[PDB]
This record gives C-alpha cells, sequence and structure tokens, in this order.
C-alpha cells in the first residue's frame, strides 16, 4: 500500500494567519491528491482534489500545491469557521489512504 | 443522396435492438435505419493551442511543430490510459476498433495509417508515432503535404483523415493570422463504454484543462450513409464556443466512408456515432520553438497553390 | 442539493452483525459509486470498499475482505455497508460517500456518519 504521513497531529494558529498544512507520501502518486475537512461536529467536506483544483463552493482561500511525493495545503486568512480537522488522501494506487489528519487551534496566552 | 443525421441524449445510451420488434411503431420518431449497433463510435479530441506572447521570430514551421509536438505525448497518454477504479473495461485495447491490414494496392499508405492494432488516428501517424523521427524530419510541412492532391478530389486527403479537422483550421496561412494549428486525435471505438469515456474525457482535462470552455456534450450524433448507384501581437487567445463542437459536420462528405473504405469495412447499409467532443488546450511559449530552431528554417520543398 | 442520509447510532454485542444504510437524495445511485469510509478516534480514515449500483460490482480493501459487504439497490435508491463477526476493534464511525469524477476519485459529498458500538455491556 501507499502511506500517507501528517507529520503534525495538532497544529496552533491565530485568527486571519495563513496556515499551511501538508504531509507525505510513501511513493510517487502523480499529483493524485484530496483535501478533506472535518468539523467538529461530524462533517466531512471537501475542499480540493487532483492537486489545487477547488471543489465547487469552497471558498477561495483555500489552495493546494505540491508533487511527487509532497504535498501543502495551505489557507489565506483563517476563519473561526475555518478550526476543524483536515485529512489529505491519495488516488493513485486503488486502496485508497487517508493521512493521520492535522487539527487546528486557536493561540493563547 | 446524402448523409442523415439522427441525435440521442449521452444521458442513458443503449444501442437500438436488432430484431427485437419485427415492425416499428407508426408514430415512432427514431428513423428507420437506427436499427443495429454502430459500425463504430468516433470519439474526437480537438486540441487547440496558443502561442501567448507571440512575437516576429516565429516563423511557419514553428505553428506546426509546437502543437504537433504535443500529439506523440498525447497519443501515448490516450493509448495507455486505464480506469485505476474500474468495474467493467479498464484499458482502450477491450474497447477501441481492432484493424488488420490495408486493402491491397495501398502500399503508398502503408506506415502512414495504423495496422495490426488499435485504429487511433493523429498527426503523428505520418512520423509513425516516433517522435524521434519527428525530431530529425528535416520538413515537417513538406512530409504532412507530400501526399496532396494538385486538384480537388472525392476521397479525402491523408492530411484530412490524420488531422480530422477542416482545412481552414490548419495550413500555412494561419501563420499571417498569428493563430495556431489545431488538429484532433481520432479514436474509433467498437465498443461503447461511458465509465471509460468519461474517465478518459476528465483525465484529459485534468491534464490540459480549458479555460473558457462550456461545451454542452449531450448528444450523440449518428449519421446514416446511403447507397451510391451511378449505373501589439495580441495573440488570439483559444476560444471554445458553439462552433468547436459539431466541427465534424465541416469536413469533407466522403471523410468517413474514404477512412473505414481503406480497412475494407463499408458503411454503405449501416450507421456511426459521433461522440461529443474532448476539449484539450495546449498552452505554448515562443521560447520552445527559439530554442527547437532548426537549419532549413524558411525553405520548404511544399508551395500552396496561391497563382 | 445532493444528500446522503445515514441512519442512526448503533450498539451491538460482540459477535454479531450489523446492517448499516445510506439513503441518497437529489441523485440515483445508479450514477456513481457509493463508498464507506472508516474512521477510529486513534486511527485515522480508512477506506473499506466501494460498490457500482448499475451492475453490482464491489471491490474492497484487503483488510476488509473477510468483514465487509457492501450492497445496494437502486429502487430505494439507499446504499447499504455490512460488518460480520465484529469485535471490539470494529467500533468507529462509518461514514458513507460517493464520487462523481472518475480519473481524480475525489469524494464529494459526505453523509454525517454513524457511530458504533461494540461491547458486552
Ligand atoms: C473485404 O470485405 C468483404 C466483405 O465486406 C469480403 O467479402 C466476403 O468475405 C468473406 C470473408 O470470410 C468471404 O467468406 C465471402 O465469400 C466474401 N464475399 C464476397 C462477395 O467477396 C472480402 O473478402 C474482403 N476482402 C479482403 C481482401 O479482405
Ligand atoms: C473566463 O473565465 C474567467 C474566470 O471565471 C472569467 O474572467 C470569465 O468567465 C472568462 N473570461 C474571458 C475573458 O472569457
Amino acid at each position: 500500500d501507499i502511506q500517507m504521513t501528517q507529520t503534525t497531529s495538532s497544529l496552533s494558529a491565530s485568527l486571519g494567519d495563513r496556515v499551511t498544512i501538508s504531509c507525505r507520501a510513501s511513493q510517487d502518486i502523480r499529483n493524485y491528491l484530496n483535501w478533506y475537512q472535518q468539523k467538529p461536529d461530524g462533517t466531512v467536506k471537501l475542499l480540493i482534489y487532483y492537486t489545487s483544483r477547488l471543489h465547487s463552493g469552497v471558498p477561495s482561500r483555500f489552495s493546494g500545491s505540491g508533487s511527487g511525493t509532497d504535498y501543502s495545503l495551505t489557507i489565506s486568512n483563517l476563519e473561526q469557521e475555518d478550526i476543524a480537522t483536515y485529512f489529505c488522501q491519495q488516488t493513485n494506487t486503488l486502496p485508497w489512504t487517508f493521512g493521520g489528519g492535522t487539527k487546528l487551534e486557536i493561540k493563547r496566552t | 443522396t446524402g448523409p442523415v443525421e439522427f441525435s440521442t441524449p449521452v444521458k442513458d445510451y443503449s444501442p437500438p435492438p436488432v430484431d427485437s420488434d419485427h415492425k416499428q411503431g407508426e408514430p415512432s420518431e427514431q428513423p428507420e435505419w437506427y436499427v443495429g449497433a454502430p459500425v463504430a463510435y468516433i470519439q474526437q479530441i480537438f486540441v487547440k493551442s496558443s502561442v501567448s506572447p507571440w512575437h516576429k521570430n516565429l516563423l511557419a514551421v514553428d505553428v506546426f511543430r509546437l502543437p504537433l509536438s504535443r500529439a506523440f505525448q498525447l497519443v501515448e497518454e490516450i493509448r495507455n490510459h486505464a480506469l485505476r477504479d474500474s468495474s467493467g473495461v479498464k484499458s482502450l485495447e477491450e474497447v477501441c476498433l481492432q484493424v488488420t491490414d490495408l486493402l491491397p494496392g495501398l502500399r503508398k499508405l502503408r506506415n502512414l495509417l495504423p495496422e495490426h492494432g488499435c485504429l487511433l488516428l493523429s498527426p503523428g501517424n505520418f512520423w509513425q508515432n516516433d517522435w524521434e523521427r519527428f525530431h530529425a524530419d528535416p520538413d515537417i510541412i513538406g512530409t504532412i503535404h507530400q501526399h496532396e492532391p494538385k486538384t480537388l478530389q472525392t476521397s479525402a486527403t491523408l492530411k484530412d483523415l490524420l488531422f480530422g479537422v477542416p482545412g481552414k483550421y490548419s495550413g500555412v496561412s494561419l501563420y499571417t493570422r498569428k493563430r495556431t494549428v489545431s488538429y484532433t486525435i481520432t479514436l474509433v471505438f467498437q465498443r461503447y463504454d461511458s465509465r471509460f469515456l468519461s474517465s478518459l474525457r476528465s483525465r484529459l482535462k485534468l491534464l490540459h484543462p480549458s479555460p473558457n470552455c462550456s461545451l454542452r456534450a449531450e448528444n450523440l450524433v449518428h449519421v446514416h450513409f446511403k447507397e451510391e448507384i451511378g449505373i501589439d501581437s495580441r495573440a488570439p487567445e483559444v476560444t471554445w464556443g458553439p462552433e468547436d463542437e459539431e466541427l465534424w459536420r465541416r469536413l469533407s462528405f466522403r471523410h468517413w466512408p474514404t477512412l473505414f473504405n481503406y480497412y475494407n469495412i463499408t458503411l454503405a447499409k449501416r450507421y456511426i456515432s459521433l461522440l461529443p467532443v474532448i476539449p484539450v488546450t495546449l498552452r505554448l511559449n515562443p521560447q520552445e520553438a527559439l530554442e527547437g530552431r532548426q537549419p532549413q528554417d524558411g525553405r520548404s520543398a511544399w508551395a500552396p497553390p496561391e497563382s | 442539493e445532493v444528500q446522503l442520509q445515514q441512519s442512526g447510532a448503533e450498539l451491538v454485542r460482540p459477535g454479531a452483525s450489523v446492517k448499516l444504510s445510506c439513503t441518497a437524495s437529489g441523485f440515483k445511485i445508479k450514477d456513481d459509486y457509493i463508498h464507506w469510509v472508516k474512521q477510529r478516534p486513534e486511527q485515522g480514515l480508512e477506506w473499506i470498499g466501494r460498490i457500482d449500483p448499475a451492475n453490482g460490482h464491489t471491490r474492497y480493501a484487503p483488510k476488509f475482505q473477510d468483514k465487509a459487504t457492501i450492497t445496494a439497490d437502486t429502487s430505494s435508491n439507499t446504499a447499504y455497508l455490512q460488518l460480520s463477526s465484529l469485535t471490539s476493534e470494529d467500533t468507529a464511525v462509518y461514514y458513507c460517500t460517493r464520487y462523481n469524477d472518475y480519473d481524480a476519485f475525489y469524494f464529494d459529498y459526505w453523509g454525517q456518519g454513524t457511530t458504533l458500538t461494540v461491547s458486552s455491556a
């Protein structure tokens, strides 16, 4: 199989600040990466497919980039509604695999 | 007499039954020739390009070389395309039409039309799908127009068959108008697979996205052939509109019969189905052509008739 | 406009079987594959398998070959997931999803997920 790795499990952030989330593939997946958002209530939503194609209705804040085995998801400016968990999924070899997921927070103190 | 047509939606398509009904219903809207499965499903991949920062150092040869260089890679991608999560067919080999031999007496057309495999047509057939031969060819225009008749003929020319495009969209005249030669990769299918065709279209769209493209892609078109008895620069941007689909209507009326008679396949009693076109857009740059500049640059062994 | 309505929460004894459900609205399941994804609190998302309701061709991950059984019926526009020989490892949240593009294979719309609990209680 292909192992998708998200190095950071949690990622503190602040409103307005740009946030980048990156995950590494075990082998070349040929720009077949999907990014998903999971609200704390449990709803899951597609943000970006292929590598940078924005899904219909997704705000312009989200953007993706990467090639080969390294990819990243960026948010232009963080809103309160953007606090959720994000997963990357590869669709190159048929047994689709997901990453561990990164959870966003708010800066304190 | 002439090619009659009949169009059906792509949403839910299935070939009509051959002999389930002895007599068709009286108020039936279908034509009486729309009975059996088609001879072939013609899928056309319309490839348009644009050299965006056009400048004066481009020549007529580059107008052909720049888009046709991508043709070989595009053909290889189409041929090797496989549906990664298929439930039915996977590869082009399982569905496309197989041709064995050309007719005897077409020794001149051998090695210019495909044989012993899939019936896939493209401008690369001039150089036999060999990018090395294409790169080593001293006169691309000369090779393309080598087999052009000096007078109008009923049968479609080899260049017309390979490009799959009306003559006004090609030819060295586009250099003056600062446009770029647009060709078509012609896929001939023996069987229709909606899922494979959708995967191919989406793969091509992902590889070469086409901006400002809103093609309907809503209906198939079936064509029936009756019997014949005699007894400062501002480079034009790639535009996709209502005239880009149904471009096969502007081809010669003997195009498809000419193509299919070469392989001893007859269309006298039967019909063919023309799938909606798959748009492919290429973004080219003048630096590629400038770095690929070759000797024997502005001289070609082909002079179009200008009187 | 496109919705995937999933069933309620479940709680079964270990060693039993459950039949999850997924009702589709705004589209017909003949048009697209319906998938199932497994999520545990510490193991992330796992892809279970898919079905093609047009012809019923199902394929699974090698982990879930002897565990899952995905079935769908067009008449009620509903897809189902069956898990057999349940154990404490099988408690998770199972999501229902589809895709409409057949080269990127991105999961398009998701259900809210059904929490499954396995315990002797
Ligand atoms: C070209 O095709 C025609 C039919 O479209 C062939 O004619 C028949 O071919 C079959 C082949 O099994 C023979 O059994 C028949 O006796 C042929 N009938 C007639 C009237 O010719 C023809 O043989 C084909 N020619 C070539 C060179 O392939
Ligand atoms: C092409 O699409 C872009 C992006 O949506 C937008 O400017 C407009 O719809 C089109 N522009 C032109 C010049 O056709």
